RNA sequence: AACGAGACUCUGGCAUGCUAACUAGUUACGCGACCGGUCGGCGUAACUUCUUAGAGGGACAAGUGGCGUUCAGCCACCCGAGAUUGAGCAAUAACAGGUCUGUGAUGCCCUUAGAUGUCCGGGGCUGCACGCGCGCUACACUGACUGGCUCAGCGUGUCCUACGCCGGCAGGCGCGGGUAACCCGUUGAACCCCAUUCGUGAUGGGGAUCGGGGAUUGCAAUUAUU
């Protein structure tokens, strides 16, 4: 009955425990609504509307995410709540319906399941930045 | 002359304290810190100076390479040579100073003169 | 009482840089020739068995010039870790 | 008399109370770890101090 | 929203001309002597409310202004919002308007210049006084 | 289900909070509070007449959801963005007097109390105001919907 | 050439805000204070009012960009 | 007799794990109930210099790491085990520090 | 189902050019909810040619320096953009970004041949991503040259220069200096 | 065949497999609180997904399909954490490059007791009609202000600083912890996010230049140290 697992973007790292229940799903202390960019709203829920509310409504998800940005966080938890509800279907549910979760979750947005390698690099002597320089001049 | 509603006799006649309170916070700084050797020295030789001089004439050149030395109202009226790191300067205290520092009297330098400029 | 100094000998004195170079810096101090010496030191170190060697010897050799005189022998590595 | 003034400078703290522990220098010191050399004498002995460059 | 019928196009006060189809507290910061700060002070003082546009006040209220701004500490304005803390002479506690703060300017120039001292060397000779480096800059409004 | 802090947006809270301390009628005011910034960080003093029960309404969240919070977190806790002149822009923190005497305020009418481990915590009663605050305010938000 | 915009309303201005903003489609503030010349903070006040009037639809509001359509 | 800690202090990890191998090797065969390895954050000591002597360069940053690494062990067991078994086993380029209780 | 933004609706739309249909997105699948995918289509070649559009005309309007950073201004600023545009028009506002696509992209455009100092242009035509891309940056631009100071929202003059790229007019700031590529495009040939 | 390129070392990405952790947490159970949950709130067993860091795996153009004297290799796709991680080190040779000023590293020249020595007290490298250069900050509506809501990492520390109390603000006082994954520190950094006030004019955009005051550092601040 109950599965962890772990999201991950960049510095940002969330944690999300699923447990048999009412279907209630926080994160670090309140709903999915009241999260900082209300713009990024739909971003959250996005798995949740692919995959359908019968799937949500026998899974119970708390959420801790800390670490890295505002944004990186919500993906943080985007990654927390998919990689959630494939890695609860393998262990007490079939493995049909975690192929059915997959092929919904996959062709929409290969984020949910993966995270990017890609972080930031080191800027180094000679220049302002990863790459950049400081200006030159002859005459 | 006036001082925070305050004239020359009762400046003397007043305590360090009541003297310091009239000052900046930046002369208050210098002086709640308490004043050094080597100026207890110059303020005594100019007690010495201004105590021996003629009924009409002002005391003896006293001679000084501390400008950060601030100006009490006790030096007023008396000379103070001053360093300028060249030359002995000659100052003349007035009433109005008393608040200033001994050195910015004495210039730090020749104003410049310009001239036509030259090729590099 | 807490300290205890023991001497021992560099096994092979010749696969020593530091211990060569110093009698290379001795030995030109002898007052000896620089090409005689040097060729000597490098045959000696290089018959020692060592893959390879090189040395380099600049400062005033003929005159007021500035003068590097570079003896090369066997194989060398020079980049990497 | 001389003897006052020879040393007669509280000179605890600055760059001319601060010197090299090899050269005798006070140009340009380390004083991160109580390093306390000038940056020279540093980058000539980092092999037996243990300082590698891996970067 | 409001239409008022007496409004003034043009005001005065201090010897000078205030703009009060401005804001309130922004129309009074046009005077010297007052920034945002000290005018936000003044007319939370005068009970005066901020969302009025400065033509709709009454007369007692641009009076009741003037007499708070004329005598700072009885009105508990803070000492510390004083323009001059404590001046040279009288050595009292006096926030200064335009004319005066001219003066006073004026005044503090006059000084330094009889005294003989370096600041007013520096302010005579059309140099800036707090020691800037003037090698490089410091150049224009010169010939 | 009874709407306890968390679930509310966090911004009706403090404006409900401002009010509610305001209407109680038991709080200490500053002689000071119309006179000053609320950091060297800003210009302007703040155009809302309530920033003392709205600040003390955002105190007292931040000590409810966090123990432990003194005088150097109570100035931690503003973070200001101070451009200087020509000189590029740093981060400046609070006001210690008004932040601590805010909890100095808040330790006279019985909300905060002072924990074992050095910082403050509320007490059951300031706990149950909370709570009361978010009742009334998460009911009104969700009824008038 | 300089812009004067109306401070505190005018009659004539009033009726133009009155009686024609309604039949506008899209209303932004920056729309009616283009037309109207009317100030921005009495232009932005003025649909206050026409919200606390009924007159006027809310679509969306977010810190200084707001969004208004005439109603039906 | 209980807690008895021991902190080592290395330069490089070749030559500490060995020494963590035989003292947790050495100490549990004697039977000691041993608190294996615990490996603190590795601490760096980063020194960026200017290459050249006179800064005629290019503006050349020569970048030094040294580089500590820090483990604790702890044992539950007298002290004379202990000292024994530290004072017997003993490894060049590491340096052992011993707390109790 | 898929709607941006939550109100519209993605699969309506139509595209009525062959050479801009298999470029410009959001028509099957790629439809999204919100614009910011963080994802690389500058990765490889061609690969920034199946990112959403909304997307697109989203990343080019952080284009001048102290918007650089701040990707969420635009997501802010298209949402409030579209929501203006329905109101005006009365139709799919994703319609409105397809018709200002396909009407504000060059068509021909010259390419400078000479020596440094001395312009004298040879005309040439566009390649279909090229169009895309160019069509945007002047959405973008002209916005913001409409929007400096006329103390107009930038979703109320974005909207505008949309609708106006989309009808045909010179309004647009868009239509104009593709209008200008064109007819240096004629002056050389 | 050999050096240089690569390989290599250092850093980032992968590991729900392994080795483990009271100086990091997790799950579980108790007590605590306010209305079954919410809580960095307090303690015990449970373990390593998180948090560290070791071992070793993993990527080799590999798999499939195209362009190729079907040869190197080049393109597209899949399988996948990764089909481009960023730096260090750098040959045979040279420059009449920069270095008496980093060297108790020096060959000459000069200085050597009214010293080119050194220490002491002041001044000066900072000066101002002018050119040339990096760099800061802005010219506002994707903006300024005012309140509100939640985010980092690398490092620094016998000096960082917990919590009180007095202080409008800088600051005082004090009572405490840490040679540090223990204490500062769940390091509540800035944009950004949500409301508010401003309304195209030298405006609240921009803040130089100044006139007064408070506080710090220091022997010492005038030539504004901040
Ligand atoms: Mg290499
Ligand atoms: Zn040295």
């Amino acid at each position: 009955q109950s599965v962890q697992v772990f999201g991950r973007k960049k510095t940002a790292t969330a944690v999300a425990h699923c447990k048999r229940g009412n279907g209630l799903i926080k994160v670090n202390g309140r709903p999915l609504e009241m999260i900082e960019p209300r713009t990024l709203q739909y971003k959250l829920l996005e798995p949740v509307l692919l995959l359908g509310k019968e799937r949500f409504a026998g899974v119970d998800i708390r959420v801790r995410v800390k670490g890295g940005g505002h944004v990186a966080q919500i993906y943080a938890i985007r990654q927390s709540i998919s990689k959630a509800l494939v890695a609860y279907y393998q262990k007490y549910v079939d493995e049909a319906s975690k192929k059915e979760i997959k092929d919904i979750l996959i062709q929409y947005d290969r984020t949910l399941l993966v995270a990017d390698p890609r972080r930031c690099e080191s800027k180094k002597f000679g220049g302002p930045g990863a790459r950049a320089r400081y200006q030159k001049s002859y005459r | 002359f006036t001082y925070r509603g305050v004239d020359l006799d009762q400046l003397l006649d007043m305590s360090y304290e009541q003297l310091m309170q009239l000052y900046s916070a930046r002369q208050r700084r210098r002086l709640n810190r308490g004043l050094r050797r080597k100026q207890h020295s110059l303020l005594k030789r100019l007690r010495k100076a201004k105590k021996e001089a003629p009924p009409m004439e002002k005391p003896e050149v006293v001679k000084t390479h501390l400008r950060d030395m601030i100006i009490l109202p006790e030096m007023v009226g008396s000379m103070v040579g001053v360093y300028n790191g060249k030359t002995f300067n000659q100052v003349e205290i007035k009433p109005e100073m008393i608040g200033h520092y001994l050195g910015e009297f004495s210039i730090t330098y020749k104003p410049v003169k310009h001239g036509r400029p030259g090729i590099g | 009482g807490s300290v205890e100094l023991y001497a021992e000998k560099v096994a092979t004195r010749g696969l020593c840089a530091i211990a060569q170079a110093e009698s290379l810096r001795y030995k030109l101090l002898g007052g000896l020739a620089v090409r005689r010496a040097c060729y000597g030191v490098l045959r000696f170190i290089m018959e020692s068995g060592a893959k390879g060697c090189e040395v380099v010897v600049s400062g005033k050799l003929r005159g007021q010039r500035a003068k590097s005189m570079k003896f090369v022998d066997g194989l060398m590595i020079h980049s990497g870790d | 008399g001389h003897q006052q003034l020879y040393w007669s400078h509280p000179r605890k703290f600055g760059q001319g109370s601060r010197s090299c522990r090899v050269c005798s220098n006070r140009h340009g010191l380390i004083r991160k770890y109580g390093l306390n050399m000038c940056r020279q004498c540093f980058r000539q002995y980092a092999k037996d101090i243990g300082f590698i460059k891996l970067d | 929203l409001v239409i008022p019928e007496k409004f003034q196009h043009i005001l005065r006060v201090l010897n000078t001309n205030i703009d009060g189809r401005r804001k309130i507290a922004f129309a009074i910061t046009a005077i010297k002597g007052v920034g945002r700060r000290y005018a936000h002070v003044v007319l939370r003082k005068a009970d005066i409310d901020l969302t009025k546009r400065a033509g709709e006040l009454t007369e007692d209220e641009v009076e009741r202004v003037i007499t708070i701004m004329q005598n700072p500490r009885q009105y508990k304005i803070p000492d510390w919002f004083l323009n001059r803390q404590k001046d040279v002479k009288d050595g009292k506690y006096s926030q200064v308007l335009a004319n005066g703060l001219d003066n006073k300017l004026r005044e503090d120039l006059e000084r330094l210049k009889k005294i003989r001292a370096h600041r007013g060397l520096r302010h005579f000779w059309g140099l800036r006084v707090r020691g800037q480096h003037t090698k490089t800059t410091g150049r224009r409004g010169r010939t | 289900p009874g709407v306890t802090v968390k679930d509310v947006n966090q911004q009706e809270f403090v404006r409900a909070l401002a009010a509610f301390l305001k209407k109680s009628g038991k709080l200490k005011v500053p002689e000071w509070v119309d006179t000053v910034k609320l950091a060297k960080h800003k210009e302007l003093a703040p155009y809302d007449e309530n920033w003392f029960y709205t600040r003390a309404a955002s105190t007292a969240r931040h000590l409810y959801l966090r123990g432990g919070a003194g005088v150097g977190s109570m100035t931690k806790i503003y973070g200001g963005r101070q451009r200087n002149g020509v000189m590029p822009s740093h981060f400046s923190r609070g006001s210690k007097s008004v932040a601590r005497r805010v909890l100095q305020a808040l330790e006279g009418l019985k909300m905060v109390e002072k924990d074992q481990d050095g910082g403050r915590k509320l007490t059951p009663q300031g706990q149950r105001d909370l709570d009361r605050i978010a009742g009334q305010v998460a009911a009104a938000n969700k009824k008038h919907s | 050439d300089k812009l004067n915009n109306l401070v505190l309303f005018d009659k004539a201005t009033y009726d133009k805000l009155c009686k024609e903003v309604p039949n506008y489609k899209l209303i932004t503030p920056a729309v009616v204070s283009e037309r109207l010349k009317i100030r921005g903070s009495l232009a932005r006040a003025a649909l206050q009012e026409l919200l606390s009037k009924g007159l006027i639809k809310l679509v969306s509001k977010h810190r200084a960009q707001v969004i208004y359509t005439r109603n039906t | 007799i209980h807690r008895i800690r021991i902190t080592l202090t290395s330069r490089n990890v070749k030559s500490l794990e060995k020494v963590c191998a035989d003292l947790i090797r050495g100490a549990k065969e004697k039977n000691l109930k041993v608190k294996g390895p615990v490996r603190m954050p590795t601490k760096t000591l980063r020194i960026t210099t200017r290459k050249t002597p006179c800064g005629e360069g290019s503006k050349t940053w020569d970048r030094f790491q040294m580089r500590i690494h820090k483990r604790l062990i702890d044992l539950h067991s007298p002290s004379e085990i202990v000292k024994q078994i530290t004072s017997i086993s003993i490894e060049p380029g590491v340096e052992v520090e011993v707390t109790i209780a | 189902d898929i709607k941006l933004f939550g109100k519209w609706s993605t699969d309506d739309v139509q595209i009525n050019d062959i050479s801009l249909q298999d470029y410009i997105a959001v028509k099957e699948k790629y439809a999204k909810y919100l614009p910011h995918s963080a994802g690389r289509y500058a990765a490889k070649r061609f690969r920034k040619a199946q990112c959403p559009i909304v997307e697109r005309l989203t990343n080019s309007m952080m284009m001048h320096g102290r918007n650089n950073g701040k990707k969420l201004m635009t997501v802010r600023i298209v949402k409030h953009a579209f929501e203006i545009i329905h109101l005006l028009t009365g139709e799919n506002p994703l319609q409105v970004l397809v018709n200002a696509i396909i009407n504000s992209g060059p068509r021909e455009d010259s390419t400078r041949i000479g020596r440094a100092g001395t312009v004298r242009r040879q005309a040439v035509d566009v390649s279909p991503l090229r169009r895309v891309n160019q069509a945007i940056w002047l959405l973008c631009t002209g916005a913001r040259e409409a929007a400096f100071r006329n103390i107009k929202t930038i979703a109320e003059c974005l909207a505008d220069e949309l609708i106006n790229a989309a009808k045909g007019s010179s309004n647009s700031y868009a239509i104009k200096k593709k209008d200008e590529l064109e007819r240096v495009a004629k002056s050389n040939r």
